[PDB]
């Protein structure tokens, strides 16, 4: 009879949208609850009382923000600790807020415990990552989205994207919380390919091939390739709705031409595609002609990115993504908006396959390279890259038991919260289970050693 | 360290309205005790005119959450933390800019509630707020406001006793403490229920009967109302305060007799369940006091209290530690090194206060790290020249220590083990293992 | 020394929305959370009889979404003020419902002479209809709006109750 922790409700609102009365309902550009989320969860009617509850919650959040403006001298309320729920209020951008109350676990009267629920930092990180993904698939910023497409279209897009995301969101601790809290770009175990001559084992010639693909192929702006899973063994590898492994991650980042924030967004979209193949946002259905290509250049689905200023190409791009998928590898190629015509896509696809298929074996060889038991996590703040070795939480044979995984990751998140290290000194904390967490600030890396017994 | 010198300075009433409001918002810490009706019952900083609208806002927020059947336990706004406790009709909210945990602020608010309940017994409070929810509690709390203000001032200054929920004791020899307790027993009265000898706010001796047990919560309440608040000096001499001691019996009134042992400020506390016992308790004190100077134990108590906490060098010869704070999980009692080592020998009140606040804030950060909910942390090391600090929470004790940053975890663990070994060696001479006969 | 009265002033859906309370209270001590929380928060001291009295004003929003949490704001209210507009016809017609809502929601101990001073903020509602409601129950001290002169009578009715 134990009710598991679930998202009590979530809402995205802009206080500047609702100024007078009978416009308060215009503030909530998105709202979702568990009863509402049930249909989306199965796939992926409101009344006056429910609207009253929604407006009351949004007004309560705004009231806390305004009441704490005086005490915090500008800082708004970000976390609310209640008996039966944990509330996170995140200002995604100027004037746009997302308020999410997550119901704690109910244990048979009820006893409300948050033993396995994500901490406020991780919930805020997940919400920010989802917002960044939404921006990646829609416009530059929520204010620009509204001012361009109208509140109705913004509501429709937000409803679709956030219903899809919240259907599969897990408020409990799962996967790799240590990697998730930082956001950033989760690099693979091998890291990056060899930068120059002499590192051909890591993929120096491979990186040169990718760069020559970027320069030679007309209309190609950027390329990011990441390894997710293993080599081919009925596999259905691209789905499984699972979790990104510790070894899985971005392999070769862009050649530039992409801001690190938007590069992180693209890498996170790659992870979402790997986890939710054919069910991820944009519906990346594999091409009928060949399974290597999904979400081809031929509904002009384009993702919105901000190019790096040191590029010819005020910086928003709206590039066109094409996903070439091999069994271990996913290449997301950002083409220019108009220079490669969709008419030539059948011809361009053959050349692209002929320039990536021979790359498969060398890429597999190079990404197999690797640089008591000690696990670390280097998060370079300047370049947003995250190289981690801490194992993810096993699903309900890894070197971890699940209980130890939850305890260790909750501890690690506790040090990150105490150390003020999350983006949104040395802290060495031990325990009675033989775990020795050592967080260090490298001068901008933030290493988290996780020494084990 | 961001304006703490004037934080304890009260807001002048001669300043105009908006400057007063800005000063109030600029205070690092705020304590707001109110009713379920939103009436200002007590505020640490600023009168009720200053805090009235803010208290109404807090009350309506908590009442919003009560209506949703989901009680509010607090919320964070950047560096500021609001902690809300609901002790029936009374709502306590602590607003902290000093970066304390929810647990520590909740403990401080619980201590304030403990003092309020000691002023008036729990059934009386519940009845007066039930049969008349439109009740202004500032009437019966006329004398309690000063004690609450001083207790909150001690909390802001940094209260290790409240942080650890324990009490300090005089570093007395076991034989000497046993002799003092036996002298206490040799002068006992039937009406006497709880005997207590304190020196400079540090426990010396405890006397309890077989049936009734002196809960640590009662001792914390007594020390908070008398020594942490420092209101014991007020109306000096024989002090016959009606008491509650909710841990023992919150439905009745005990009576505590407080006397000064000036015949550093040694105090004698005698709690009896009868109001007419005072004169007899007076005859008790003169019987006890005459025994103490005759045997010389009162002079020994005064001499031991006059010297403060032992210096860190004397405790640990040639140690790199600047300070430490050892709490024993049994006996619920703590001890620490002298605070004079942190500050230069020639320092003003402001400099010593700042040093104490910095060290105490480090200690509460460490305590929060150890006692994080769903975090079984045993040892926590941090580097805030810098300043290294360690906290250890073995189920048998609890020790926090601070050293200069040029020590490292390797040597800091050695020093923590050293101070723990010293405390275990002097456990009989530092803590009240048992009460009186 | 100090006497406290938590005034609850019942704006009839925006009628009392700081139209007259703006120049009453010292605007420095204010919190315009009526739009979100459901009550404007004010505080003003008056000279009632040779000693000051503080009143914490709660200008209730009156929106339907806040009605379910009515007992939240109405706890321990020593004062109530039924405020309407002389021009608006529905302003006076909603006074009975507002008074019944207060009487049931918070249940004052002796609502027979409970403080119910009415402020006629400045017509459909004439003075005859203005004091008809007053004489209906208790001859409550209506005043047509000098606003402070309608609030020391509130204190004179409340301190005698205490």
């Amino acid at each position: 009879g134990i009710i598991p922790a679930q998202l009590g409700f979530l809402a995205i609102y802009n206080p500047a949208l609702g100024t007078t009365d009978e416009t308060l309902e215009d503030q909530i550009v998105y709202y979702a609850t568990a009863s509402t989320l049930s249909q989306a969860r199965r796939r992926h009617p409101v009344s006056k009382e429910e609207r009253h509850e929604r407006l009351r919650q949004i007004g309560l959040a705004q009231g806390m923000v305004e009441f704490a403006k005086s005490f915090s001298d500008g800082e708004p309320v970000d976390t609310i600790d209640t008996e039966k729920a944990r509330v996170i209020l995140v200002e995604v951008e100027e004037g746009w807020w997302i308020l999410a109350s997550i119901d704690l676990t109910r244990l048979p009267a009820y006893e409300y415990s948050s033993r396995e629920v994500k901490p406020p930092s991780l919930l805020r990180a997940d919400l920010l990552r989802a917002y960044d993904l939404f921006l990646l698939h829609h416009g530059s910023s929520l204010s620009s989205l509204l001012a361009s497409q109208g509140r109705a279209q913004l509501v429709a897009s937000l409803t679709r994207f956030w219903d899809h995301f919240l259907a599969t969101w897990n408020v409990l601790l799962h996967g790799n919380p240590a990697c998730d809290v930082f956001g950033g770009i989760k690099l693979a175990a091998s890291g990056e390919l060899g930068i120059g001559v002499g590192e051909e084992e890591r993929g120096s010639g491979e990186r040169e091939v990718l760069e020559g693909l970027v320069e030679r192929v007309e209309g190609l702006v950027d390329v990011v390739v990441g390894r997710y899973g293993g080599p081919p063994s009925e596999e259905q590898w691209l789905g499984l709705g699972g979790e990104v492994g510790e070894e899985d991650g971005a392999v070769f980042l862009g050649v530039g031409a992409l801001d690190r924030k938007s590069l992180r967004g693209v890498v996170q979209w790659m992870e979402e595609v790997y986890v939710w193949g054919e069910n991820a946002f944009g519906k990346p259905r594999r091409d009928l002609s060949t399974g290597h290509f999904l979400l081809g250049l031929s509904n002009p689905k384009a993702i919105f990115v901000e190019l790096k200023p040191s590029y010819q190409h005020d910086h928003t791009a709206r590039l066109r993504p094409v996903i070439y998928v091999s069994q271990p590898f996913i290449y997301i190629l950002l083409f220019s908006e108009i220079t490669p015509s969709p008419s030539t896509w059948p011809t361009l696809a053959e050349s692209l396959h002929a320039q990536l298929s021979p790359l498969q074996k060398p890429l597999l060889h190079s990404t197999s390279y690797r640089p008591h038991q000690i696990f670390d996590l280097v998060y370079d703040t300047e370049t947003l890259t995250l190289q981690s070795t801490i194992p993810n939480i096993p699903d309900p044979q890894s070197i971890w038991t699940r209980v130890e995984a939850l305890q260790t990751h909750a501890q690690i998140l506790a040090i990150l919260s105490s150390g003020r290290a999350i983006p949104t000194g040395e802290r060495t904390c031990k325990t009675a289970r033989g775990w020795w967490i050592v967080w260090t600030r490298v001068v901008g890396h933030l290493r988290s050693v996780s020494s084990s017994h | 360290m961001e304006g703490f010198e004037r934080e304890l300075d009260n807001i002048p009433d001669t300043l105009p309205d908006d400057e007063r409001l800005a000063l109030w918002k600029g205070k690092l810490k705020h304590y707001l005790i109110l009713s379920s009706a939103g009436k200002p019952i007590w505020s640490r900083h600023g009168d009720l005119s200053l805090v009235n609208s803010t208290m109404g806002v807090v009350q309506t927020i908590i009442s919003f959450y009560e209506g949703a059947r989901n009680p509010l336990l607090g919320f964070t706004a950047g560096k500021v933390r609001f902690v809300i406790l609901i002790k029936g009709p009374l709502y306590f909210v602590a607003i902290s800019r000093l970066r304390e945990s929810d647990a520590q602020l909740r403990a401080q608010l619980e201590a304030l509630y403990m003092q309020i309940l000691s002023t008036l017994t729990l059934p009386i409070l519940t009845n007066i707020f039930a049969h008349r929810p439109s009740t202004d509690l500032r009437g019966p709390l006329q004398g309690t406001e000063s004690l609450l203000a001083s207790l909150a001032d001690s909390f802001t200054k940094g209260s290790p006793s409240t942080l650890l929920s324990a009490l300090e004791c005089l570093r007395l020899r076991k034989s000497q403490r046993q002799a003092i307790t036996n002298i206490f027993l040799k002068s006992r009265c039937e009406e006497l229920l709880y005997g207590l000898l304190v020196a400079g706010g540090k426990l010396v001796s405890v006397i309890r009967p077989r049936k009734h047990s002196l809960h640590p919560s009662d001792l914390q309440l007594i020390f908070n109302m008398l020594f942490e608040s420092g209101g014991i000096k007020g109306n000096g001499g024989e002090n016959w305060i009606p008491l509650c001691l909710p841990a023992f019996n919150n439905t009745g009134y005990l009576y505590m007799y407080v006397s000064f042992l000036d015949d550093d400020l040694t105090a004698l506390i005698l709690i009896s369940p009868s109001r007419e016992a005072f004169y007899a308790l007076q005859s008790m004190r003169t019987r006890l006091v005459s025994q103490l100077l005759s045997t010389g134990y009162l002079s020994l108590i005064r001499s031991t209290a006059l010297s403060g906490r032992p210096s860190i060098t004397s405790i640990l010869p040639k140690t790199p530690l600047l300070h430490f704070l050892y709490k024993s999980r049994p006996n619920v009692q703590w001890c620490m090194s002298s605070l004079s080592s942190l500050t230069p020998p020639g320092a003003t009140a402001t400099e010593t206060l700042l040093a104490r606040r910095k060290l105490m804030s480090v200690y509460e950060e460490l305590h929060a790290a150890l006692h994080a909910r769903h975090a079984h942390l045993r040892v926590v090391y941090s580097t805030a020249e810098g300043l290294a600090c360690l906290g250890w929470s073995t189920p048998a004790f609890e020790v926090y220590c601070v050293a200069p940053g040029c020590v490292g975890r390797a040597g800091m663990a050695r020093e923590v083990n050293r101070v723990v070994q010293w405390a275990r060696r002097e456990e009989e001479r530092l803590f009240i293992l048992g009460g009186g006969v | 020394k100090k006497v406290l009265l938590k005034v609850i002033i019942l704006g009839d859906s925006g009628v009392g929305k700081t139209s007259l309370m703006n120049q009453y209270v010292n605007k420095k001590f204010s919190a315009s959370y009526k739009a979100t929380i459901g009550a404007d928060f004010l505080t003003r001291e008056v000279m009632v009889d040779d000693r000051q009295v503080t009143m914490q004003l709660w200008d209730t929003a009156g929106q339907e979404r806040f009605q379910s949490l009515g007992v939240a704001f109405y706890r321990g209210a020593d004062c109530c003020v039924l405020v309407f507009d002389v021009n608006n016809a529905k302003s006076f017609d909603a006074l009975d419902s507002w008074r019944d809502e207060f009487l049931i929601q918070a249940s004052p101990r002796d609502p027979e002479n409970f403080p119910f001073v009415v402020l006629g903020i400045k017509r459909v509602i004439s003075t005859k209809r203005a004091q008809t409601f007053c004489q209906s129950k208790g001859g409550i001290p209506y005043f047509e709006t000098n606003v402070e002169e309608a609030f020391q009578v509130i204190a004179r009715n409340a301190l005698m109750q205490e």
